[PDB]
């Protein structure tokens, strides 16, 4: 599988946005841990899709798919959220009709922490000016290597996509000296996605301890592994 | 219900 | 000051190695918690010296200089464990007299969890035949990217041991694509040496609310922030 | 005590 057709195969299996209303008076902290409860809980099952769809994913022991998928789906809700906000500073897109100011994260009790490492994290994104192509790759290769003869087989898959994005910034035409340098300072972002999920999740988990939302099934799965 | 979608769906 | 002239200096910022001054002796619970505080200690006042000695650390502002090591220190810890630990497999050197196994670290509650993440990040580390040369830069990089009009010195600063990561790999004289592969599973390993960061301060934090571990004023004020 | 030995040598 070429890097190419492994990039023309994750950007088909992107998938769908999932749409979700915004409450129709001003938020509360209830009722917006509840929209952004709601909103990763669908999300996550469209992800388990388009995880069976990352070339080589299904071939992997179903543990294997169990522990990567627990380990990251946080950062890849976020990778994809960052990518969506992109072309809109100060604004963070959770979805299409919940677009969320970095001041509405105050009626949440330490939330406004999270969101700002998000459009921290977004601003540099834009900086860099993240492509679409590139973003396919980096967030499959999240899921791949929160590896936090299967396994072996996991590093060739991983590799896979590294080639991909490698490829991908090739095709940017920007001297060889400077590919290595933007592989890298694309993948150094990798961390602070990493942060904002243990942070964001830590937070998710207290709000339930809280009571300050309901977080069952597969959000609740998800969130003790 | 993780292993449901991958497994079951 | 190029990039060889750079690593060179990090050569030259490289802490001494650090002893705790315990005789060989079968570990406990309580033996084993305090030489590891005592020893983590000790190491972070080495550590201060360490970024001093990182061209342009100090030309940054004091604020920057503290929120950079209050975040990645730990990371920083472990990291130079993993460089110490890659030709002993199957142990963790954290110093010469502290060298444990992986069931040893099954008298403490939790520290065989993160004891395994320190054993498969370095084993991975070890794969790959990590250079010492490619362990002062990745070392370098988690301290400047650690971070979440002083900015500039700091991206400059980060940028240059990014160009010199780049260049320890060109001189290894490997292919081209495998320079690219090479930088790329390199810097894929941080997420995890940031992921035994959190879980390590995790179970630090919660030895530190118990009392059970000695009061160390260097390790307690990193341990806070 | 951090900020000590970051303005001392
Ligand atoms: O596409 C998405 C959808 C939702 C999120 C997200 C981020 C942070 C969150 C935090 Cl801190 C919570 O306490 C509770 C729910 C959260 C949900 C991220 C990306
Ligand atoms: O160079 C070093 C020296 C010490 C450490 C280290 C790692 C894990 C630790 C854990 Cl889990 C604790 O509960 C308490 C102290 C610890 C200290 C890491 C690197």
């Amino acid at each position: 599988l070429s890097p190419e057709q492994l990039v023309l195969t994750l950007l088909e299996a992107e998938p769908p946005h999932v749409l979700i209303s915004r409450p129709s008076a001003p938020f509360t902290e209830a009722s917006m841990m509840m929209s952004l409860t709601k909103l990763a809980d669908k999300e996550l099952v469209h992800m388990i899709s388009w995880a069976k769809k990352i070339p080589g994913f299904v071939e992997l022991s179903l543990f294997d798919q169990v522990r990567l998928l627990e380990s990251c789906w946080m950062e890849v809700l976020m990778m994809g959220l960052m990518w969506r906000s992109i072309d809109h500073p100060g604004k963070l897109i959770f979805a299409p009709d919940l677009v969320l100011d970095r001041d509405e994260g105050k009626c949440v009790e330490g939330i406004l922490e999270i969101f700002d490492m998000l459009l921290a994290t977004t601003s540099r994104f834009r900086e860099l000016k993240l492509q679409h192509k590139e973003y396919l790759c980096v967030k499959a290769m999240i899921l791949l290597n929160s590896s936090m003869d299967s396994s072996r087989k996991l590093a060739h898959l991983l590799n896979a996509v590294t080639d991909a994005l490698v490829w991908v910034i090739a095709k940017s035409g920007i001297s060889s000296q400077q590919q290595s340098m933007r592989l890298a300072n694309l993948l150094m972002l990798l961390s602070h996605v990493r942060h904002a999920s243990n942070k964001g999740m830590e937070h998710l988990l207290n709000m339930k301890c809280k009571n300050v939302v309901p977080v069952y099934d597969l959000l609740l799965e998800m969130l003790n592994a | 219900k993780l292993v449901q979608l991958l497994t079951t769906t």
